[PDB]
DNA sequence: CTGAAAGCGCTTACAG
DNA sequence: CTGAAAGCGCTTACAG
C-alpha cells in the first residue's frame, strides 16, 4: 500500500470534467485506488465518490494505492492533480 | 446489413450460437475456435446489429435524456457530464428538448419509453404532480437532474438551492449590507419560490432584517431581463446597497444597468450571481457567483442511473453535491 | 412490454396484420374496424415497440450526430437546430462528443452505424482524408455541418469562411486601418489556415497592404488565449491599429487584454470578432462580429438529410447559407 | 391568392429558431404559402428555402398565400413577423 | 465448452 | 379492405 499527500494545483480543482477524467485515469490501474479528503475517503475509480468531496484548488489530499501497480498509479495520479 | 451472425456461422464452421458467445464476450468457448471466429469478423467487416440484439436481449444500451434547452450554456455542461459518464459505461444517449412545457415532456417521455430505453435522466424546471405519478410507473429506471420535486419518490441528484441562496445572501449581510434586493427568474418555477426565495428570505428574517416586496422583482432569464430590474431599484427609495441574482447572465445585465446609470460597482453596490458560468469570469468587473456544479450534477445522475440498470447497491436516492461561492471583483 | 400487437389481435378480434396497418397509419382498413382497434390501444396502453418495428422495417427513425463538444455555446446552438428540424420530421436523435480527436470519431461513427441509424449529421474541425473515404461508404446517408472538406464528395451545409474573414478584414481596411493583426485558433484546423487565414491575407494583398508573420498569432480557443496575443502586439513595433479574431470569446479576452494595458477601444484600436455569439452582445464595449448562423447550419443539415433518407430531390449537396456583420461599439 | 408586403420588426429577424418556428407556424395552413425577398421567393413551409434568404431586421418582404385559408394564413404570418 | 430450437414484436409482400 | 406465413438478426435457456 503506497500513500501520498498532495496539493491540487488544478484551476478547477477536482470538479467538472477534469474530475471525470481523473476517475477514468484512475481505472488504467489494477490497483485499488483511493482519495482521502480532510478525513473522508472515497474510491477514486468511482465517479459518485470523488465528486461528493468537491475538492477545489489549494486543498491538500492524501491518495492511496494498493496493488501490483501502486507506484505506477500514484506516480500518475498525484502528477495529474499537480496541474504540473 | 448483408454480413450476419449466420454468415459467420458459415465462414467459421461454428454454430450461430457460437458466434454470439464470442461477440458479447462471455467466457466459455474454445479459444482455439474463438479466434477462428474473431478472424472472420475482422475479415468480413461483420458489424453486429444493435437492433437485432435489442429485440432478443430485451436491453438496448441506451438512456434517453429529457432536457429543457440544450442551447443555454447552463444545460449545455449538464449535458456533457451526462454524455461523458455514459460514454464511459458504454451506454449510448438519446437527447431532446422539452422547451420546458408539459404536454411536450410527457410526450418525449412516453416516446423514449417506447424506443425501449434502458433508462432515463430527466430534468425540467417544473415537475408537476402529474409527471411524478407518471415517472413513478415507468417500466425502466429514472433519475432527476438539477430538478426539484418535494415528495422524493424518484431518485435524484440535486444541490441545496436554498442553502445556496442562503449562504450567499448571508455573505452580503456579514458585509454590513442590510438592504439587498434579489433579481429572480420565473417565480413560478418551484426551484425559485420554494427554494431560492425562501433561502433568500430565510437569511433576512434570520438575521433580523426586513422582507419587503420591493427587493424581489421578476423578469425573464436573459441578459436584458437584468437591465430592467436594476432600473426599478435605483429609481426607488429603498436604495438597494447590493443584489442577489438567480442567474449569471441576469446579473451580468444588472452590473451594466447600474454603470449606465453612472453608479460604481462595488463602491455603490456589491452583486453576487448564481451558477458560476464560464460567462461569470467573462464580465468586467468579475462576477462573484454561487457555484452549481452542473457537469457534476449530470455525471452523477447518469453514473447513479447506471448503478440502477445494472442493479447495484444504491445507498441514497436523494444525492446532493455541495456548493461554494467564487468571490471576485463584484464584492469586497 | 406485456401488451403486444398480438394481444391487440386478441382483444380486437382482428388480425395481427390488421393492428399493424392501423398504428403505422396506412389507409386501407375498415374504418368501422379501425376504431375497433384504436380503442383497445388506448384501453390497454399498448405502446408499440420501436425496436421490433426496427428489426422488421429495416428503418429506425433515428439519426446519429457526431459533434466535437456540446459544452461550448458554439456547438450548443448548432445542436438545437439539428434537434429541432429533426423533432419536426418525427426523427429521433443520438448525440455524442468526438472531443475533436480522430480515433474517437471513426469509433462513434462505426458505432452509430451499427446502432442502425437511418442517417448521420457529422461535424468536426478536421475531416482527414481517412474519414472521407470512410463516410463515403457508410450504408446510410451522411451530411456535414460547419465542417470543411475540400473534395466535396459528401453533402454538406457550410458557410464561406473565407469570404466571411475577407468581408470582415476589409471592413477594417475601408476604415483606413492598414495595420490589422489576426488572432487565430488552432492553425492546424483546415477551417482556419485554409479558409480564414487566406480570407485574411486575401484582403491584405488584394488591397496592397503587407502580410508579415507578426500579425497572425496562435493560441487556444478560450477567453484566456486572447489575453496573451494582445500583449504580444502592443509590445511590438508594428503597432496593431485593429485586430480580427476567429472566435468571440478570444476577442472578448483581447478587448480586456488591451484596456488592462490602459489603451482605449476603439480610439486606440477597433476589434471585430467571429461567430456573433450571444456572448458577443454581453461584452462592454459591444463586440462587432462576423455572423455565422449556427442554428441555421444545423437545421439545414438535418432538414437536408431528411430530404435524403426519404429520397426526395436534392438540387445541391454543397449548401451555403450567407453571412453578415453586426457592427457595434467595437468599431467606428 | 392573397398577397402582402410586410416589415419584420423581429430582433433576430427570420433566422435562428424564430425562423424555424415561422416555418412550423406556416404548416398549420393548407394554403400553399410563400415568402418573397427582394426578388427571390421560396416555399415558407420549407426550412431549406426560408433560411437561404437570411432575412434580417428592417427588411420588407412580400408573403403570398393561395388556398382555403389564405386570409387566415397571411393574418398570422405577417402578424408573427411583425414582432407585434 | 456448445449445438438445435424456439421466440423477441413487428412488417412485408402474397393471396383474398 | 385483409388474413396467413415467413423472416428481420440476435439471444436465451436447454441438452451435450
Amino acid at each position: 500500500m503506497v500513500q501520498q499527500k498532495v496539493e491540487v494545483r488544478l484551476k478547477t480543482g477536482l470538479q467538472a470534467r477534469p474530475a471525470a477524467l481523473f476517475v477514468q485515469e484512475a481505472n488504467r490501474f489494477t490497483s485499488d485506488i483511493f482519495l482521502e479528503k480532510d478525513g473522508k475517503k472515497v474510491n477514486a475509480k468511482s465517479i459518485m465518490g470523488l465528486m461528493s468531496l468537491a475538492i477545489s484548488t489549494g486543498t491538500e489530499i492524501t491518495l492511496i494505492a494498493q496493488g501490483e501497480d501502486e507506484q505506477e498509479a500514484l506516480e500518475k495520479l498525484a502528477a495529474y492533480v499537480q496541474e504540473e | 446489413m448483408n454480413v450476419t451472425i449466420y454468415d459467420v456461422a458459415r465462414e467459421a464452421s461454428v454454430s450461430m450460437a457460437t458466434v454470439s458467445r464470442v461477440v458479447n464476450g462471455n467466457p466459455n468457448v474454445k479459444p482455439s475456435t474463438r479466434k477462428k471466429v474473431l478472424e472472420t469478423i475482422e475479415r468480413l467487416g461483420y458489424r453486429p446489429n444493435a437492433v437485432a440484439r435489442g429485440l432478443a436481449s430485451k436491453k438496448t444500451t441506451t438512456v434517453g435524456v429529457i432536457i429543457p434547452d440544450i442551447s443555454n450554456i447552463f444545460y449545455a455542461e449538464l449535458a456533457r457530464g451526462i454524455e461523458d459518464i455514459a460514454s464511459m459505461y458504454k451506454y449510448n444517449i438519446i437527447l431532446s428538448n422539452s422547451d420546458q412545457n408539459q404536454d411536450k415532456q410527457l410526450h418525449l417521455l412516453n416516446n423514449m419509453l417506447g424506443k425501449q430505453v434502458d433508462g432515463i435522466i430527466f430534468m425540467s424546471g417544473n415537475v408537476t404532480e402529474e409527471h411524478v405519478e407518471e415517472l413513478k410507473k415507468s417500466p425502466v429506471p429514472v433519475v432527476l437532474a438539477a430538478s426539484i420535486e418535494s415528495t422524493n419518490q424518484i431518485p435524484s441528484v440535486t444541490i441545496d438551492y436554498e442553502q445556496a441562496a442562503f449562504d450567499a445572501v448571508q455573505s452580503l449581510i456579514d458585509s454590513g449590507h442590510k438592504n439587498i434586493a434579489f433579481v429572480s427568474g420565473t417565480l413560478e418555477e418551484p426551484i425559485n419560490h420554494a427554494k431560492k426565495v425562501k433561502g433568500y428570505k430565510r437569511a433576512l428574517t434570520e438575521s433580523g432584517l426586513p422582507v419587503r416586496d420591493s427587493y424581489i422583482v421578476e423578469g425573464d432569464y436573459t441578459y436584458d431581463s437584468g437591465i430592467e430590474a436594476v432600473e426599478k431599484l435605483l429609481e426607488e427609495d429603498e436604495k438597494p446597497t447590493a443584489i442577489f441574482v438567480g442567474t449569471d447572465e441576469m446579473a451580468l445585465g444588472v452590473i451594466h444597468g447600474a454603470q449606465d446609470r453612472g453608479l460604481n460597482v462595488p463602491n455603490d453596490l456589491e452583486i453576487i450571481g448564481f451558477d458560476n458560468t464560464r460567462l461569470s469570469t467573462m464580465v468586467r468587473p468579475q462576477l462573484t457567483s454561487v457555484v452549481q456544479p452542473m457537469y457534476d450534477i449530470g455525471a452523477v445522475a447518469m453514473r447513479l442511473l447506471t448503478k440502477y440498470m445494472n442493479k447495484e447497491t444504491v445507498d441514497s436516492s436523494i444525492v446532493e453535491l455541495p456548493h461554494r461561492i467564487e468571490f471576485r471583483q463584484s464584492t469586497k
